[PDB]
């Protein structure tokens, strides 16, 4: 009963589709070909039906033939139709076959090496990981000698891609078959002078192994450096570059500590910085950039001074390979603790500001990222004030391209250092540059928008004297009437709202509120959300009636805004309505608040969790301001309306009252709602008490004995739906009153909840099973097992089916807690049942 | 393996229940401290002695039909 | 409607959830007071499985947590809480 | 408000003027620099010079 077939699996889909009789008339062991169709069953079929094929092939690969098995398994995954899950399944199958066919995988080494090699060089990380795993499995299948004899003659591939693939294959084979297991063979086959191909492939395999292993290069660090030091003074520049790359990879893998083996080539690395030419000096600098942070504190200064002769001199890079390498080396040197801030400010600050700190890289994305990262890393060491008073020009420049990177670096420095290193003239220059960048925002540059808030936060109390500048800036950016411009202005105002409005001014509040409530009908939902956020920030910073928009006008104006279906707009409007009743909170007619609550009650279960949280955060203050009795009566009347598709949320609103007011605000009012003889009235009351005790928290311990009879009367033999509600209430109240000293009422409720265990309803047992699983963990097995012990061997076959299930549910929980709870099973004459090892008197 | 090991089911024999009882009651003896420093005071043996005794008793205690 | 779970060795992978299935716990299925963060096994974040919801089984938008009523009951200490069954298996639509 | 608005406008104008002045100064500085660099004139092909 496998699933349907597919035209993509037509390579071996003739078993279940055609009369491919491998046992009637076919070659020897032709059924293994049908096993490929079984592989389709592993791909096309069920999870257990797919794993059964692998479980069977695991005990049949030895009796299937290595040749045909490989010839049918390799092309199956070699095709481009190998999906991600399909690739994983094929890799697992090949690994199982190799674990079964260990010595048989030797003749097929030429196959997987030609197949797993490209897959290991794929683009996706999962593909490379699967290729490396397949290569490691193939290596572990046969011996190291087979892998050596396979990867050694493969060096004749003159193609650079083929050579790199062979080097990566050898590195993967050595990373799993033992690094020192293949180290001597590789060192003996690569130490010769055949040609540049082998000399390059040696360093390539070394770097590939160091990159694939990772932190596992600590013991084999010197063992590999002993063979890699033959290229540090190599004649050919290509071999020298390969050796430098391998040394840098090893230093990065074995970093930061353990620079002992690095001293074996540390002298040439520190000498040849200003000795090589072009690619040689580039490779030397790239290796020194990694060796510097791993170096010690004494020789680090000497190495930096020896490398600066060729680093600071060639800071201006004709190409990108030199510029990026120099930037990385400078970043690594700044990260090192050797060169102090004084040396950087003396010999590193002026060169970095002259050759690097400029608008000459306003279009290089990689350069714009590298220079920004290096500046952000070096600002913490050279002082933020040393750069805050020296980068106030690139942002104010008319070139917006370099201005974006300058603002990004300034924001990064402000976020890293903070606001301590901020001079008066430096602060004024930074404010002027930020204002010029924000005003001259001809493009969509979010860097300035993100940095304005950081600068305002760094201002702190200094933003008060600088109030009118930012005020006029925000006014010019808000009255521009541009969509994206207004959005960015509202965002920047909401970010820097608490810093400016909360400065104890009482003068800009009106000027802000007049423009805030003006553009209330923005068609763009993002602009509307930004305006709502700005108004919320103003209401949080301003008060009643300190806020410019009147409360009696902003409330009815914001009322229809909450009815919108926009996600961000509604999310902001909920918080705005909540904060409207934050400080003073009256500012409304009771009918308006009741209507707002009735409208928001339908949004308490929205898809976005943010709206669900904001609704509960606002309804609490709404109910605290309106009143307990009115809100309770409204919620109770709302229980019958809004039929059970969104009715339960209303019950949650009642719980919000319990979370918004004292427990006696909803308890006595909801108690009278049970006196009605209606079935789905008491049912709704119980469904509401469930969420009430599930969300009331640790407050149930204060009042739990007064609600015991209300749950007991509902737990009686009343109906089939009035039983799950009482059990859920009990389970959600026991967990909430866990260990708080209310076990009496818990026992009172359990006395009734136990007889309801005998229920054949498949949908009604879980309501009691969960109650028992909660009572076991909130009561202790010393009493639950005491109840459940009388029937552990009851004669009824359908009575033990529930008692053993409850015992299992009470066993995995409190496994060793119930050990000192069992009775003394007396000793029979056929064994030793009594546990006499616990009846000592000592 | 670890599906439900530790307890039987609807027709679990009394012996097979007491066997799991003792087999999971000694692990609270070899692991717990008060119930291990208390048994080495009664039997008057060291921790290693009592622990090895309890470990060897986990072969088939309670009276094994072996 | 009895959902199944993976329940394998809980690795060092954090949980996730969809834009609609982010609040409720992967096991308790409740939105009330998330206590601890959920995890996954090794076969729950592997290639295509990277950053997938534990309930919706699609895109991840947050971290999968457990309910306070489900973490106090020691339910989080079970295997991989990924919601997978015979129907919700790897080869599902 | 018939006087406050005017004052605000004046302030804005002043700010704009200041910005313009700053820009002019920057331009002048750039011109001066163009008088002589700068790491080594056009230091881009010097480090390259083939490969
Ligand atoms: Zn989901
Ligand atoms: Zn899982």
């Amino acid at each position: 009963n496998l699933p349907f077939l597919k035209p993509d699996d037509i390579q071996y889909f003739d078993k279940l589709l055609v009369d491919v009789d491998e046992s009637t008339l076919s070659p020897e062991e032709q059924k293994e070909r049908k096993i490929m169709k079984l592989l389709l069953k592993i791909k096309n079929g069920t999870p257990p039906m797919r794993k059964a094929a692998l479980r069977q092939i695991t005990d049949k690969a030895r009796e299937f033939g290595a040749g045909p098995l490989f010839n049918q398994i390799l092309p199956l995954l070699m095709s481009p139709t190998l999906e991600d899950q399909e690739r994983h399944l094929l890799v697992k199958v090949i690994d199982r076959i190799l674990y079964k066919l260990d010595d048989l995988v030797r003749p097929y080494v030429h196959k997987i090496l030609v197949v797993i090699e490209p897959l290991l060089i794929d683009e996706d990380y999962y593909a490379r990981v699967e290729g490396r795993e397949i290569i490691s499995n193939l290596a572990k299948a046969a011996g190291l000698a087979t892998m050596i004899s396979t990867m050694r003659p493969d060096i004749d591939n003159m193609d650079e891609y083929v050579r790199n693939t062979t080097a990566r294959a050898f590195a993967v084979v050595a990373s799993a078959l033992g690094i020192p297991s293949l180290l001597p063979f590789l060192k003996a086959v690569c130490k010769s002078k055949k040609s540049w191909q082998a000399r390059h492939t040696g360093i390539k395999i070394v770097q590939q192994i160091a990159i694939l292993m990772g932190c596992a290069i600590l013991p084999h660090l010197r063992s590999l450096v002993e063979i890699i030091e033959h290229g540090l003074v190599d004649e050919q520049q290509k071999v020298r570059t390969i050796s430098a790359l391998a040394i840098a990879a090893l230093a990065e893998a074995a970093t930061p500590y353990g620079i002992e083996s690095f001293d074996s080539v540390l002298k040439p690395l520190w000498k040849g910085i200003r000795q090589h030419r072009g690619k040689g000096l580039a490779a030397f600098l790239k290796a020194i950039g990694y060796l510097i942070p791993l170096m010690d504190a004494e020789y680090a200064n000497y190495y930096t001074r020896e490398v600066m002769l060729i680093l600071i001199r060639e800071f201006q890079s004709p190409d990108e390979e030199m510029k990026k390498i120099v930037l990385k080396v400078v970043k690594q040197c700044c990260g090192t603790d050797g060169v102090e801030a004084n040396y950087i400010k003396t010999e590193i600050l002026p060169p970095f500001f002259k050759h690097f700190w400029q608008h000459r890289m306003a279009l290089d994305r990689r350069n714009y990222r590298q220079l920004v990262d290096t500046t952000v890393e070096l600002a913490n060491k050279v002082g933020a004030a040393e750069i805050i008073s020296r980068i106030v020009d690139d942002l104010k420049d008319e070139a917006e391209q370099y201005r974006k990177m300058v603002m990004e670096t300034i924001e990064k420095i402000m976020g890293n250092l903070g606001a301590a290193d901020i001079d008066h003239k430096l602060e004024e220059q930074l404010i002027d540059g930020i204002l010029y960048a924000f005003q001259e925002q001809t493009t969509e540059d979010s860097v300035m928008l993100n940095g304005f808030g950081t600068v305002v936060n760094a201002l702190g109390k200094r933003v008060k004297p600088y109030l009118p500048q930012i005020c006029g800036t925000v006014l010019w950016r808000l009255n521009n009437k541009s969509a994206k411009v207004r959005q960015q202005a509202a965002d920047l105002i909401s970010r820097t709202a608490v810093v400016m409005k909360t400065c104890q001014e009482e003068k800009l509040m009106g000027h802000l509120g007049v423009v805030l409530y003006e553009y209330l009908g923005e068609e763009y939902p993002e602009v509307l959300g930004s305006i709502l956020g700005a108004l919320k920030a103003i209401v949080n910073v301003i008060g009643m009636h300190k806020m410019t928009p009147p409360i009696k006008d902003l409330l009815p104006r914001l009322t229809p805004i909450l009815k919108n279906r926009h996600e961000k707009v509604q999310e902001n409007c909920i918080d705005l309505v909540g904060r409207i009743a934050d400080r003073g909170a009256e500012y409304v007619s009771a009918r308006e608040w009741m209507r707002i609550c009735f409208e928001l009650l339908e949004l308490l279960k929205a898809h976005k969790k943010a709206i669900r949280r904001a609704t509960v955060n606002t309804f609490g203050y709404i109910a605290k301001a309106i009143g307990p009795h009115d809100v309770l009566a409204t919620l109770l009347n709302n229980l019958k309306v809004q039929e059970r598709q969104n009715r339960v949320c209303t019950t949650v609103a009642i719980a919000i009252v319990a979370e918004t007011c004292s427990p006696f605000t909803v308890l006595p009012a909801l108690m009278n709602e049970y006196r009605v003889p209606e079935l789905n009235v008491q049912n709704g009351v119980l469904k509401s008490l469930s969420f009430l005790f599930e969300y009331i928290g640790e407050m149930g311990k204060d009042y739990i004995y007064a609600v015991t009879p209300l749950l007991e009367d509902a737990l009686m033999d009343r109906d089939l739906v009035h039983r799950q509600t009482a059990s859920a209430v009990v389970q959600h109240m026991s967990l909430g009153v866990y260990g708080f000293g209310c076990e009496d009422s818990l026992n009172h409720l359990l006395n009734y909840v136990w007889p309801n265990v005998f229920e054949t309803s498949p949908h009604v047992i879980q309501a009691v099973m969960g109650a028992l699983e909660g009572l076991r963990v909130a009561i202790g097995p010393c009493r639950m097992l005491q109840y459940c012990l009388q029937g552990l061997f009851h004669p009824a076959r359908k009575v033990r089916d529930v008692y053993w299930k409850i015992y299992n549910s009470i066993y995995i929980g409190s496994q060793d807690a119930l050990i000192a709870h069992y009775p003394r099973i007396y000793n029979d004459d056929k064994n030793t049942y009594i546990r006499y090892e616990l009846d000592y008197i000592l | 393996q670890s599906k439900y090991i530790g307890t039987g089911h609807a027709d679990t024999t009394k012996w097979e229940w007491l066997v799991n009882q003792h087999r999971d009651s000694y692990c609270s003896y070899m692991g717990h401290f008060d119930l291990l420093n208390y048994f080495a005071i009664a039997e008057n043996e060291s921790k290693a002695r009592v622990r090895f005794n309890l470990m060897e008793k986990m072969l088939q205690p309670c009276g094994p039909p072996a | 409607p009895d959902l199944i779970f993976c329940r394998k060795q809980a690795g060092v992978a954090i949980g996730r959830l969809c834009e609609k299935c982010d609040g409720k716990c992967v096991i308790c299925d409740s939105y009330v007071r998330p206590c601890t963060l959920v995890r996954i096994c090794d076969e729950c974040n592997y290639g295509s499985y990277q950053g997938r919801c534990v309930i919706c089984g699609g895109p991840g938008v947050s971290d999968a947590y457990y309910c306070k009523e489900c973490t106090i009951q020691e339910k989080d200490r079970d295997g991989c809480p990924k919601i997978v069954n015979l129907g919700s298996s790897k080869t599902d639509l | 408000k018939d006087a406050g608005n005017f004052d605000q406008n004046k302030l804005e104008e002043e700010m704009r003027k200041r910005k313009e002045r700053v820009e002019k100064w920057r331009e002048e500085q750039r011109k001066k620099a163009m008088e002589n660099i700068g790491e080594l004139k056009k230091e881009i092909e010097e480090m390259k010079q083939g490969k």
